[PDB]
């Protein structure tokens, strides 16, 4: 929810990244595992 | 639909690069234009090259595009079809170098069954990349227009090479590298006093 | 001091990503350095960028910075006696070869290694003029003018050049223009072609 | 003459840039004669 997204100073690119994130929960678990560990 | 970064190379020279969002589909045509419903016109080789024989053959390849090469997304997959007389071969690679050691991943179909990219292998490779596999999933689509795929020969000698990069997939890999995942698994640093 | 230097288009690639491109005319010679060096004439320092603002792979970013640290006083480039010369003033070794403007040759080894002394010639105008004349006579082979430098690592033989940490491309603009003049006169390098049209 | 061998561009090159091309042409009559051969 725009939290795991980088802060880089293309709105369609942002929502299309979020759509792939929510469509694959395994991608969420691997992305969360990087910063939590 | 996905936002694409399109880049075209004429005989190893970057002659076009734009980042456009076409919800009605992509179309890579030449000077012989035609409106059908979004077209992306490739530049004329006159204002970019000086080799007369190369400019004549690039124009012949741009003529063979006809109504151009179409590209779109459907069901977590990218599909590419050609609507002209020139054949087209595609493969995945890096942003600054197509893979010339191996052949192409296939020839661009003449019907609606393109299937040049699937999101499912990209996610599976990206998860392993973050788990520590050291192999980042490739996302750069290369198209060789009007010629065979440059196998065992420099890709800069091909007349028309088009690079298509989905911007959403590019950022999804940058988020993995920003999170600690790396691909640098081999390096022999030649540094010393002597 | 030196005189009659050539204008160079310098381009740097970090892990197959273009991070630097400038057209430099340094009449007192130039030095490609890895950090902000003090402005010295002769041998003008040319600072390659910090990989922090261009790369996100932490391991690649650390090793590219390790190569840039090994540049030391820099890679000196200068023209002298119808020839181009290169000398590494730091600890990081460097290998060079001629190639294309967007592709170094990975099927062969380097033409040589950058000398630590001052006798390291990387280009000679005699074969360039001879090949350019033959190119205008119908040899189908254009003379090469693009100088590639692989910094800190071995030359990428049978390995994608985009995997190298630091690749620097040096193009003398006077040589590229001379080849554009030959191609404008009617010469060509397109000997083989095989169009697939149906 | 001689200057006629240079290329005509939309954005002109500086005189010092063209001097690097002319010095090679003057120092090499073999190359300068081949450029006239294509004229």
């Amino acid at each position: 929810l725009q939290d795991l997204l980088r802060t880089l100073k293309s709105p369609q690119q942002q929502q299309q990244v979020l759509n792939i994130l929510k469509s694959n929960p395994q991608l969420m678990a691997a992305f969360i595992k990087q910063r939590t560990a | 639909q996905w936002e694409f970064e399109v880049t075209a190379f004429y005989r190893g020279r970057q002659v076009f690069q734009q980042t456009l969002f076409c919800p009605g589909g992509l179309r890579l045509v030449g000077s012989t234009a035609d409106m059908t419903l979004q077209p992306v016109t490739l530049p004329d080789p006159e204002g970019f090259l000086t080799d007369k024989l190369v400019k004549e053959y690039v124009g012949q390849v741009l003529k063979g595009l006809g109504n151009g090469l179409a590209l779109w997304q459907a069901g977590q997959c990218l599909w590419a079809q050609r609507l002209g007389h020139s054949h087209a071969f595609w493969a995945l690679g890096e942003e600054l170098l197509p893979d010339s050691g191996r052949g192409p991943d296939g020839e661009v179909h003449k019907d609606k069954d393109g299937a040049v990219f699937d999101l499912r292998p990209f996610v599976a490779d990206l998860i392993a990349f973050m788990e520590g596999s050291g192999h980042s999933p490739r996302y750069t689509l290369w198209f060789c227009m009007g010629e065979m795929w440059p196998q065992d020969q420099p890709w800069v000698k091909r007349l028309v090479m088009v690079k298509v990069v989905p911007t959403c997939l590019k950022e999804l890999l940058e988020m993995a590298r920003e999170g600690g995942a790396s691909s640098l698994k081999t390096v022999d640093l030649h540094i010393s006093n002597s």
